[PDB]
RNA sequence: AAGC
RNA sequence: AUAUAUAUAUAUAUAUAUAUAUAUAUAUAUA
RNA sequence: UAUAUAUAUAUAUAUAUAUAUAUAUAUAUAU
């Protein structure tokens, strides 16, 4: 929620609950490392092609 | 196109009582919805994994 | 962040940015691109008076 | 065998609707449902788990009834 | 379902014993007034009317509100979402003004703990781009939602 | 035959750049988290004329956690015991020795034998790469906790 | 001297995508109507509801167009 | 409990059929345990929405729709309308409204030149008093939501998508609305322990999919995409379950003819066949290869007994078995379980990848197909397109030894062989492509032409047959052309035929009337010829010729084989499990071509289904279409159009190839209309 | 490519005098049949996938003349088979290509000769349909270029 | 039946 | 003041269709 | 003899649509 507060600037606020969890598993943080490989493997495709 | 851009620059208006606060708010709600991001940080990990 | 030659958070443009203050728009010509607007009429209206 | 989660929702809704009924109106007034407390991890007591935390997927007594069932012994040939 | 029934019958049961009686008419009759027609059609004396809707004779969320105050350990009143300002609304709006004031009368009766502050943020809310005040999170802003607190 | 082709069109790399597929990533195994298995190779001398058969405990039809055979051995034998819901169809799977399993060997570069009982040694190691890799992709699960019984 | 069968991909459909490694000279024929139909679609006037208004009138006139067939077309599946 | 399956599913029909046990799901006592929503006007409403928003953003908001939580849109009136409807029986008014606007809509009075209601009504608008509202340019998440929470929703637009739409004020008052899909009228559902839907959700962390990972096999087009885009993006938080799975979870407790209705017969169950190719050359095995067989229907496998055992698919002789011929033969073709791509079976006994021993394993998917190739309009003369070396003369043979129900479906009478052209000039085509040779330069004899044009490989170099292609079509495009033509011409007159060739544009040039059907097979068809002994030529101009007719052909994607055959027998298979024991004098029908003058009638077509269907048949315009008969070996010609197919049945399984005679005297030409002569009882 | 009618007002008079004038010097060509010799097996197969590829970027998701968008089947790639959203002219495309490789079915009743009426099946384009000229026109000019571009150039020595 |  | 045409409001009558309930007849299944 | 499903005929209740008639108000034309 605090990711989601923040993207949108402040004009959308999202709750989250405050209570004992069951630990969900939600695997979605990487490091800015991969984002960088594929970031570029991106831009090899579109390589001088409009 | 500079005849577009042009016509752009020139003829924008506003709705007639705009409050910006209030306009985000409910134009911006829905799109933060998305999931779409997650699964593109998990497809970015497997590109570097392979 | 994907970001590659520029820092973390940061976006570039090409237009300065000026935040507004207040949530009630109203009519303004203190703006780089009126400004802009204006020179050339200007430009123009001194060239015909050449 | 229904999510616990699942059942506190479903369980919000019967009552919600009773309350209609019971004050002769389509809406009810007062709803126990789609409130502004994002109560999501909440639980509620279901069927689906037993007392040893396991899944209640198999009765007790057919677990217990393939557990024993491999230790038996026939009469000889 | 099992909270159902015992508050909902107590809520009859003080009803049924209150020597109170709820008029609505008492409102409408003090009104009694009304603005021209040449003008526009907004109105602060209508305009309330209408969210007030003193035609429906509908109470037990005042009654349950009473009842609610004996199992305070079990359950918690809080007002619903619906009866916030659209989008957080805002103070140039005259219908946002009328749900401000319905709420805010209407909060002290809840046994929500966090009351007093739903109270006040939901102004604030309203009042962003007039006045401002500073925050300590770099998260939340003066636009959080009021419901949320 | 076999001579495969891999020049392809690709003219729909805005379909992927728009829209990438997700990865499947959870996925629960509620078997047993093994990849070998005991198989017998020979079935066992009963009856004998030495001892009685009531001495033997398969007379008595009681389960064994062990084949009861004159020989047994190990077989690698991936997902055999699991209860998957998402398959990844990758299994790696051989037979008895007493039985062929050449055709494991010669499944990657082999495009030039004629034989069907043969192989060429030269790409051996390349064969046991590919293997090895489906070995490991097959075996990404998540145990599963099912339940118990006193 | 026709098109070789081993140069054309799957079907979308009833149609199939040609392959550009083809010897035939057809490739310069798809090139051209493929260049055609993109410079053709990006046109803002054809979204115009004007302009696809004019499309559609424009066959519609006072000379025959077969209608008897058209009935009993419609008719094979029970519209009236 | 909610559980989604990959086909439509509605409350009142798909109960009635096995629609879990049509995938394999027991589910023995029912119990009123299994409940079933209705989807089809989902569906209706999806193709609609698909007129202004994207596929893929439409798909996204509708997952997040609760299918357990009851609510329904309230399409309202335009905004004139709306004030005028309030002012004829004004007690609907909702309290929200403006007072003045309530005292001025009262007044009972025309309001024509009011000049004061003109600036009211002017000042209003919907969402003054309709809280939640849809305008047209709302996104479809946001509909999703609403619905999600309330009972009603309100819309000025039917182009919505979720639940239900009831109607606010009478028609009288809707005048931009015209559609009449499931807009209910002004007049006004539990749920049980488990709920089956066709759409799968995700707004509980456990409503379960089926195993839909088969996405391929899904019939529907819609549906499929649908599966496809959620599993695109929500991959890792879907609920996988399979038939077993269900089975379980629906007969835990429990375990320690579908009634009377209408029957259709063109929907059958097929299932992925997997197997292998062990070869037993010595005493040992191999396992050399893993295969999969995609669309066997299961009527088949039940007929002609099918267990998971250690199969043998070769007789003494050397070559296959008929059994194992027909079932290829109504499969979609084969694919490696390594390598994913298609795979081809070498007929002959010859080293290179030889098969002659097999073993099944398992059967994997199960889902119920349309048989109907929908290229069936009118029932017409068929024509199929097969290359040289496909077993022309055992499939023949075959389908010959076919007797069902006393009917003997396509004898060898109502079909014509490819060949069959050939000889009506006393010089055949065949000689004259022989002679061919004689036109090109360096060559001396065809032998001499066989060996230039191959390259010790029986590979054409290419370039060589190019010229082989040059001088052989004129050959072809003027001599075989013209004399199809009349054989055709001539072979439509006894009636519907079953015509096969080698190219299409053999028919294409010949201007052949009727269907048109493009087949390929699951085998190398260049092998087959070589080994067929007893040649004219020589088994190499055969593979030459072969080469030719394939360049000759047209650029169209042919379709498998099994399509035909599958439309050709499953559904009379399916149909005598239900006829087989009534009285066939009540239980048949014939259709044919009336001439009065005992009385002259020539049959057409054959018709077997159940009392009700053929009674439910004998009252419909038989009357309609007229031919020309003419005279035993009679025959006729349709002028107008032909029969439409939908007037016999998605009931009634048919004959589709007839020839006409007459039953028991100078040559007439007079009329006909066919009539429902059928029988009496 | 010009658009003028059969009066002779319309036409361009100034290109035939100026080709028609030394040294300039003038080739005229034509196609016999040139309806009966657009098929399926050459052009259409080839046009209509070329115009259905051409349009799906610049009009993703939308409908057209009347005609909505639909769901097709996708089998370009190997092995992979899967659904893909079209436009509405992707729409037209794919029935008009269902029609083009079926053929056409001319009625005919000749009320010169009694009892000669029935239906005949013909591949030849259609001559009262409105893309008629101009589809003729654009393949005529389009083969005249490849013509001097490719294969001329490599056909011949001198 | 009788086009663009 | 009278006649004709157009628009709005109210009342009454008639016809048709759809849904639910009751009665009789025919076909099939179960005891 | 009882129960269930389907079809047909009659009656009652609810909704929609069309038509006719009467009265009142406004506008135009004629005496």
């Amino acid at each position: 929620e605090w990711a989601l507060t923040e993207c949108a600037q402040g004009y959308v606020t999202v709750t989250s609950p405050y209570a004992p969890s069951v630990n969900r598993l939600m695997p979605y943080r990487i490091s800015n490392a991969e984002r960088q490989i594929s970031q570029i493997i991106r831009i090899m495709n579109i390589g001088n092609n409009a | 196109d500079a005849r577009a851009i042009t016509v752009a620059l020139l003829s924008g208006k506003y709705p007639p009582d705009l409050v910006t606060n209030v306009w985000y708010a409910d134009a911006i709600y829905p799109m933060y919805a998305d999931t779409e991001v997650f699964s593109n940080l998990q497809r970015d990990m497997i590109t570097c994994e392979a | 962040s994907a970001n590659l030659f520029t820092p973390p958070e940061v976006l570039l443009l090409p237009i300065d940015h000026q935040p507004a203050n207040v949530t009630t728009p109203t009519l303004d010509f203190t703006n780089e691109l009126t400004n802009w607007r204006a020179r050339v009429c200007e430009l123009m209206k001194n060239l015909v008076d050449n | 065998l229904v999510n616990e989660h699942s059942e506190a929702k479903d369980e919000a809704d019967e009552a919600t609707k009773k309350q209609a009924k019971d004050t002769d109106k389509s809406k009810a007034q007062v709803t126990y449902s789609d409130t502004g407390i994002n109560n999501a991890n909440e639980l509620s007591r279901s069927g689906n788990v037993d007392n040893e935390g396991g899944s209640n997927q198999k009765p007790m007594s057919t677990r217990i009834a393939e557990a024993t069932s491999a230790i038996v012994s026939k009469h000889p040939a | 379902t099992v909270i159902q029934p015992v508050l909902q019958d107590i809520s009859v049961l003080l009803q049924r014993i209150s020597p109170l009686q709820i008029d609505p008419t008492i409102i409408s009759n003090t009104m009694s007034t009304v603005s021209e027609s040449t003008t526009q059609t907004l109105s602060p004396a209508s305009s309330i009317l209408g969210k007030l809707r003193p035609s429906n004779s509908d109470f037990s969320s005042f009654r349950v509100a009473l009842a609610g105050w004996l199992y305070n350990g079990v359950v918690t009143t809080v007002i619903d979402d619906s009866s916030y300002p659209k989008d957080g609304g805002s103070v140039t709006s005259l219908e946002n003004l009328w749900d401000f004031f319905i709420l805010a009368l209407a909060l002290p009766l809840t046994t929500d703990p966090c009351a007093p502050v739903k109270a006040f943020m939901t102004l604030a809310n309203m009042m962003v781009g007039f006045e401002t005040i500073p925050m300590d999170n770099q998260i939340y802003t003066q636009s959080r939602r009021a419901s949320a607190f | 035959p076999i001579v495969q082709v891999s020049a392809d069109v690709e003219n729909k790399k805005t379909a992927q750049l728009l829209h990438a597929d997700t990865p499947r990533l959870v996925t629960w195994d509620a078997g047993l988290c093994t990849s070998f298995k005991i198989v017998p190779i020979v079935p066992a001398q009963v009856p004998q004329d030495v001892l009685a058969y009531t001495f033997f405990t398969s007379s008595y039809a009681i389960q064994s956690p062990f084949p009861e055979a004159a020989v047994s051995r190990i077989v690698v034998h991936t997902r055999w015991a699991s209860n998957v819901d998402f398959d990844r169809d990758s299994s790696v799977i051989m037979a008895p020795p007493t039985e062929n399993n050449i055709h494991l060997f010669k499944q990657l570069l082999n495009t030039e034998t004629l034989s069907v009982r043969g192989a060429n040694p030269l790409m051996f190691r390349a064969n046991v790469l590919h293997m090895l890799l489906e070995f490991v992709l097959d075996n990404l699960y998540l145990n599963r906790h099912t339940g118990f019984s006193q | 001297v026709p098109i070789p069968q081993k140069d054309w991909t799957g079907p979308i459909g009833e149609i199939r995508i040609l392959k550009d490694t083809t010897s035939s000279i057809a490739r310069y024929l798809y090139r051209t109507w493929y260049l055609a139909a993109a410079r053709m679609a990006a046109q803002p006037r054809t979204w115009d509801p004007l302009f696809q208004a004019i499309m559609r009138s424009q066959y519609v006139t006072a000379r025959g167009g077969s209608g008897a067939a058209l009935r009993e077309s419609l008719y094979a599946i029970n519209v009236s | 409990a909610y559980i989604a399956v990959p086909a439509v599913v509605d409350s009142r029909s798909s109960e009635a059929i096995g629609l879990l046990e049509s995938f394999g799901v027991d589910a023995g006592a029912d119990a009123n345990d299994v409940s079933y929503q209705d989807h089809d006007y989902v569906l209706d409403q999806l193709q609609y929405m698909l007129d202004g928003y994207e596929a893929g953003d439409v798909i996204d908001a509708l997952v997040h729709k609760n299918w357990l939580h009851h609510s329904v849109y309230c399409l309202l009136p335009p905004k004139s309308q709306l004030l005028e409807y309030w002012k004829s029986n004004p007690s609907a008014i909702p309290d929200n409204v403006d007072r003045r606007l309530r005292k001025r809509l009262m007044l009972k009075k025309d309001l024509r030149k009011d000049d004061e209601y003109n600036q009211l009504a002017r000042a209003f608008k919907i969402s003054d008093v309709y809280a939640p509202l849809i305008s047209s340019t709302t996104s479809p998440m946001t509909m999703i939501q609403n619905l999600n929470q309330g009972e009603i929703v309100y819309t000025t637009t039917d182009r919505v998508i979720g639940a239900r739409i009831l109607l606010y004020a009478p028609r009288k008052y809707y005048a931009s609305t015209l559609s009449f899909t499931m807009t209910k009228c002004i007049i006004p559902v539990p749920h049980s322990r488990f709920n089956v839907g066709t759409f799968p959700s995700i707004a509980t962390p456990k409503c379960f999919v089926m195993s839909g990972v088969d996405i391929e096999s899904i019939p529907n087009e819609f549906i499929k995409l649908f599966y496809q885009r959620v599993k695109s993006v929500h991959a890792n938080i879907l609920n996988d379950i399979s038939p077993q799975i269900v089975s379980d979870m629906i007969n835990r407790k429990r375990l320690r003819k579908r009634g009377a209705s209408h029957v259709d017969v063109y929907k059958v169950d097929v299932v992925d066949m997997l197997f292998e190719v062990v070869d037993v050359a010595d005493g040992l095995r191999n396992v050399s290869r893993k295969l999969t067989m995609h669309t066997v229907p299961v009527c088949i496998l039940e007929m002609l007994g099918i267990e998971i055992a250690d199969y043998c698919i070769r007789q003494e002789d050397g070559m296959l078995t008929d059994w194992f011929l027909l079932l290829t033969m109504l499969s979609d073709g084969l694919t490696d379980r390594r390598t994913h791509c298609q795979y081809l079976i070498n007929p002959s006994s010859v080293p290179p990848d030889v098969i002659l021993n097999i073993s099944i394993t398992g059967f994997i998917n199960r889902h119920t197909i349309d048989v109907m190739p929908d290229i069936y309009d009118f029932v017409k003369p068929i024509g199929a397109v097969l290359p040289k070396g496909s077993f022309k003369s055992t499939i023949m043979r075959v389908l010959d030894s076919i007797s069902i129900l006393g009917i003997q479906i396509m004898p060898r009478a109502h079909v014509v062989d490819s060949d069959e052209v050939g000889e009506q000039m006393e010089p055949t085509f065949e000689q004259a492509v022989m002679e061919i040779y004689k036109g090109i330069a360096g060559v001396d004899s065809l032998d001499d032409l066989i060996k230039w044009v191959l390259n010790s490989d029986l590979i054409p170099h290419d370039d060589r047959l190019g010229q082989l292609f040059q001088a052989f079509l004129p050959l072809a495009k003027d001599l075989l052309a013209p004399m199809a033509r009349k054989f055709y011409d001539n072979s439509m007159s006894e009636g519907r035929l079953l015509t096969f060739a080698h190219a299409d544009s053999e028919l294409l040039n010949a201007n052949y009337f009727g269907h048109l059907l493009r087949l390929k097979i699951p085998y190398i068809t260049e092998v087959n010829l070589m080994i067929r002994k007893n040649r004219e030529g020589g088994e190499l101009f055969q593979l030459v010729l072969s080469y030719l007719y394939k360049m000759y052909a047209t650029s169209a994607q042919p379709k498998w084989f099994g399509s035909l055959l599958r439309l050709l027998i499953c559904p009379w298979l399916h149909m005598e499990k239900l006829i087989g024991e009534a009285d066939p004098a009540s239980t048949s029908a014939e259709i044919g071509w009336h001439i009065p003058r005992e009385d002259g009638f020539i049959p057409y077509v054959s018709i077997r289904a159940p009392r009700l269907v053929i009674e439910e048949l004998m009252e419909k315009n038989w009357g309609q279409y007229h031919a020309q008969v003419i005279v035993v070996s009679a025959k006729a010609v349709i002028k107008g159009n032909h029969l439409p197919v939908k007037l016999v049945s998605r009931f009634a399984c048919f004959t589709l190839t007839a020839k006409y005679e007459m039953r028991l005297g100078r040559g007439a030409a007079y009329s006909a209309r066919l009539a429902f002569r059928s029988d009496l009882a | 490519s010009t658009t003028s009618g059969s009066a002779v007002i319309e036409k361009v008079i100034p290109l035939g005098v100026y080709a028609s004038s030394p040294p300039n010097q003038s080739i005229n060509i034509d196609i016999s049949a040139c309806d009966a010799s657009i098929t399926w097996d050459f052009f259409l197969s080839v046009i209509m996938a070329a115009i259905h590829e051409g349009v799906a970027s610049s009009s993703i998701g939308k409908p057209f003349m009347g005609v909505p968008a639909s769901i097709v089947n996708d089998e370009s790639v190997v092995g992979v088979r899967a659904a893909r959203p079209i436009s509405g002219m992707q729409n037209m495309i794919q029935h008009l290509s269902k029609l083009y490789k079926r053929g056409f079915s001319y009625r005919v009743n000749d009320s010169f000769s009694p009892g000669n009426d029935f239906t005949h099946m013909t591949t030849t384009f259609p001559s009262g349909s409105t893309a008629t000229s101009t589809e003729h026109t654009a393949n005529n000019s389009t083969m005249m270029e490849t013509f001097l571009t490719v294969w001329g150039p490599e056909h011949t020595d001198d």
